């Protein structure tokens, strides 16, 4: 039942993108709303099959009492029916999570879920669900005549990885579409020049992959050798 | 739905592309805001040499722990219902044709906790909190080493401290008026 | 007798121009300049220190 | 991980291109040799034209997504060519460009389709609290340090550098003079030794 | 006729999003450099901060 | 001529792209390979003409 008042000659309503979202019943002349039957995605949370085999399932946008009937849980396998009902049921902003334990701690994020919730496999071993933590609290002892000066140091060495090039491929356009058939390749000539266009684009990618490597590595043009007596202090 | 099976995998390929876009939007936010691993707080004393930071620091008289200037920015970016995100996104009741909106990983009050730890660490430490452990220094003594880094000697700060702190305070006051007038810079 | 440019329906993989041994000679000439000469080899001739 | 994800995305795209050769797109078969061995030339054209149109679509989608993906390897290779110039062939003042801390030097190593940089940085360890002052009044003159801060261990006043505690005696060869004493908010009475 | 007409409208939509997302990516790498060099430090680069 | 190890219930073999690469003669019962014949992978080095 709706709140809209039509004009008395109008039969149904529409919205901005022109979808039907209200209708008039032709016997009792009242206005009804139309709302889609609920849908969403099913996502599976696993800790990797080299480690374990228990999973948790997230159903997006459900409200979670509709889960056994939105899926066909009476018609599923008994090993699928475990993940529709249980004690491990948690309702979040991202959907509803079934199969994980809602602890009250806060750790770093491991497998993200959404709206501040993550999930991991620690604790025997089980799958948990928690609000992520941003870091430890701190407070600087500020005053108007206090300073802190370091008394020692630490030499640190870290690591940064960057991609530079990728794999150079090439497609023979006639052999992919119809290899060896000569009554097909006479029909491909009626589509203009699409095979010279694709080869020209894929060739320019492959030449760029070699210019990417010249500009990173080939910056000096003398090949220095290191001395044999390594007395570096 | 059975004639669509003849087109191969054109729809596991389109969903794979829109999921790489969605995963990347969360990596964009952690790149910018998650640059400190300590959540610094600011002291209840506010002896910052005469510099007044009340409009950019958070206030506890709101549930959203945002600053005063962060609230003019949030009531200024809007939508005239011109498309579809107002029909699904900000909350839900589902829309037609299989279109959804996924929520971000960091909420809006998680992002505001990150930018108050960057503000509290700049005012109380200077630049030392971005290279190690935060070492405190008085704020007027910190401003004299930033004068010294542009080529002005540090006695120009201390001899003009009340004038410098007054020009700063009246310049934060004009940021509000350029963001309270409807001619929006956003 | 394998000609397998013609065995994957037209798809091939072209090899890079610099081999993996030419790239490793470039990165050892960059170290042999930093360790023995500082930053002077990137702005002129290398001067030892 | 960043180098492995490039190899994984370039292999999903080539496996989708091979798998789409077994779709019929509305024709009676996906095999071109079974349309040609079962239909006369007028009927065959309408079936080969459905395979040609659908396989042209699969090549076009592969090439377009390779142009978008190659445009971000080029952005990532331009960043690595800037880090080779400014972190390896120089010493950088940009914060967090070469590592975490204060930059000293970097060492380039080669990886498959990539580069690895070893950033050597300086990190300051254990600290101590002191008392400080902006200036020192001696003879109706203010004295400011030339390079450092004025600290106090409780009784005496020293001058030290900012990143390492190494205190020294306040002489006239590590300070300088300007102005009166009544103009600096927080000035402190002490003596300034004269080395001559 | 409707299936190929509607696959083309989805294909057009997804390709435009992959090009816009590559532009927010370039603008979020600039914002992460201004946070490290203007907020966590003091910059000497002219007109950067 | 092929050395694939079939079983006694086979007429042909396939690969990932669903193309026949091996077949059996219906008379001599011999497994032989199929491989295409174009060799389009040919490059031409030249100076200017
Ligand atoms: C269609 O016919 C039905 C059947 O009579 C009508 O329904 C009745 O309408 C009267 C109004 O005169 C109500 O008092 C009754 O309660 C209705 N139900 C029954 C079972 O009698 C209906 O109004 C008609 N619709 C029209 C003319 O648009
Ligand atoms: C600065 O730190 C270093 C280590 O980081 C200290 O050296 C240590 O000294 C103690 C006692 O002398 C030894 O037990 C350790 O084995 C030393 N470490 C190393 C790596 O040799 C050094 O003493 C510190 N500086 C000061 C002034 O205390
Ligand atoms: C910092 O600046 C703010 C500017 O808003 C000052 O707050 C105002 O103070 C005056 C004086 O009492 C009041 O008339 C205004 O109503 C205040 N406005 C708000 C929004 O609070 C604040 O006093 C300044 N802080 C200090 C320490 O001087
Ligand atoms: C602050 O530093 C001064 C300067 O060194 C200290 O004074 C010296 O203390 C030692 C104690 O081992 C004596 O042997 C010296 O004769 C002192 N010299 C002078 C000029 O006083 C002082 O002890 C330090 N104060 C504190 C609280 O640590
Ligand atoms: C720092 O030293 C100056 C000079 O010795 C002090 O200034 C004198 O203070 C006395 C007592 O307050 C006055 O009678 C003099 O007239 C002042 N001289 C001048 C030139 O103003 C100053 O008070 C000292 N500071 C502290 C905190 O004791
Ligand atoms: C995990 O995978 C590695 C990869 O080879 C394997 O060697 C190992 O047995 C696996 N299981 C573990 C570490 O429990
Ligand atoms: C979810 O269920 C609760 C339980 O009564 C209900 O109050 C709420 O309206 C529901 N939310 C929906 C349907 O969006
Ligand atoms: C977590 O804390 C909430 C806060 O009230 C509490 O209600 C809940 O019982 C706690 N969860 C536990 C103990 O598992
Ligand atoms: C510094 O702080 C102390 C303690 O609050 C205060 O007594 C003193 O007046 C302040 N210094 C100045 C110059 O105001
Ligand atoms: C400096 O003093 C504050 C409070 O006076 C204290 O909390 C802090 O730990 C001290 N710093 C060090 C390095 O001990
Ligand atoms: C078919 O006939 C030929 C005669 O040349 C013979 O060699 C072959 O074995 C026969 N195959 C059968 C009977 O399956």
């Amino acid at each position: 039942e709706s709140n809209k008042k039509f004009l008395p000659f109008q039969q149904f309503g529409r919205d901005i993108a022109d979808t039907t979202d209200a209708v008039r019943d032709p016997q009792t002349l009242e206005i009804l709303d139309i709302t889609p039957c609920s849908f969403g995605g099913v996502s599976v949370i696993t800790p990797g099959t080299n480690t374990s085999n228990q999973v948790a399932v997230l159903y997006q946008d459900v409200n979670c009492t509709e889960v056994p009937v939105a899926i066909h849980a009476d018609q599923l396998t008994p090993t699928w029916r475990v993940y529709s009902t249980g004690s491990n049921v948690f309702q979040t902003r991202a959907g509803c999570l079934i199969g994980a334990e809602h602890v009250n701690n806060s750790y770093e994020c491991d497998i993200p879920i959404g709206a501040g919730i993550c999930a991991s496999y620690q604790t025997s071993q089980s799958i948990i669900a928690y609000t992520m933590s941003l870091g430890a609290e701190n407070s600087v002892a500020y005053s108007n005549n206090s300073i802190a000066i370091p008394t020692n140091f630490t030499i640190s060495v870290t690591t940064e990885i960057l991609p530079v090039s990728m794999t150079k491929t090439s497609v023979d356009c006639t052999m992919y579409i119809c290899g060896d058939s000569t009554e097909c390749s006479n029909l491909l000539l009626q589509y203009g020049s699409f095979c010279t266009q694709l080869n020209r684009a894929l060739t320019g990618i492959a030449v760029e992959q070699d210019k990417n490597t010249q500009e990173v590595f080939a910056q000096v043009k003398q090949i220095y050798k290191t001395p044999p007596i390594k007395d570096f202090g | 739905s059975n004639l669509l099976l003849q087109y191969g995998s054109f729809c596991t390929q389109l969903n794979r592309a829109l999921t790489g876009i969605a995963v990347e939007q969360d990596k964009n936010t952690q790149e910018v805001f998650a640059q400190v691993k300590q959540i610094y707080k600011t002291p209840p004393i506010k002896d910052f040499g005469g510099f007044n930071f009340s409009q950019i620091l958070p206030d506890p008289s709101k549930p959203s722990k945002r600053s005063f200037i962060e609230d003019l920015l949030f009531n200024k970016v809007t939508l005239a219902d011109a498309g579809f995100i107002k029909q699904y996104g900000d909350c839900c009741a589902q829309k037609f044709n299989g279109l959804t909106v996924l929520p971000p990983l960091l909420t809006d009050e998680m992002i505001a906790q990150y930018t108050s730890a960057l503000l509290a660490g700049t005012i109380t430490s200077g630049w030392t909190f971005g290279a190690g452990a935060a070492l405190q220094i008085p704020f007027a003594m910190q401003m004299a080493y930033r004068f010294n880094g542009i080529g002005v000697t540090q006695n120009v700060l201390y001899e003009n401290q009340k004038l410098i702190a007054n020009q700063f305070n009246s310049a934060i006051g004009k940021i509000q008026d350029s963001l309270s007038s409807t001619a929006s810079a956003l | 007798d394998l000609i397998c440019a013609q065995k994957f329906n037209g798809l091939t993989v072209l090899p890079p121009l610099l081999t993996d041994e030419m790239i490793a000679q470039y990165t050892s000439a960059l170290l042999a300049g930093t360790i023995t000469s500082g930053w002077t080899f990137g702005a002129g001739a290398a001067l030892q220190i | 991980g960043k180098l492995q994800d490039v190899v994984n995305q370039n292999a999903q795209a080539l496996n989708t291109l091979v798998k789409q050769l077994s779709s019929n797109f509305g024709a009676i078969s996906s095999v071109l040799n079974d349309i040609l061995s079962r239909l006369d030339p007028p009927e065959a054209e309408v079936q080969i034209d459905r395979l040609i149109t659908g396989r042209l679509q699969s090549l076009q989608t592969y090439v377009t997504q390779q142009l978008i993906r190659a445009a971000e390897i080029r952005a990532s290779a331009n960043l690595a060519a800037t880090k080779m110039s400014e972190c390896v062939l120089g010493q950088s003042k940009r914060v967090d460009f070469c590592g975490k801390g204060y930059h000293l030097m970097s060492f380039p190593q080669s990886a498959p389709h990539g580069v690895v940089f070893l950033h050597v940085t300086y990190v300051p360890a254990q600290e101590k609290n002191f008392t400080t002052a902006p200036a020192i009044c001696h003879d109706g003159k203010a004295h400011f340090p030339r390079e450092g801060v004025f600290v106090s261990n409780g009784t005496h006043w020293f001058v030290t550098q900012r990143n390492f505690y190494e205190p020294q005696i306040i002489t006239t060869d590590n300070t300088f003079v300007s102005g009166n004493c009544d103009v600096v908010i927080g000035i402190v009475n002490n003596t300034v030794y004269d080395p001559l």
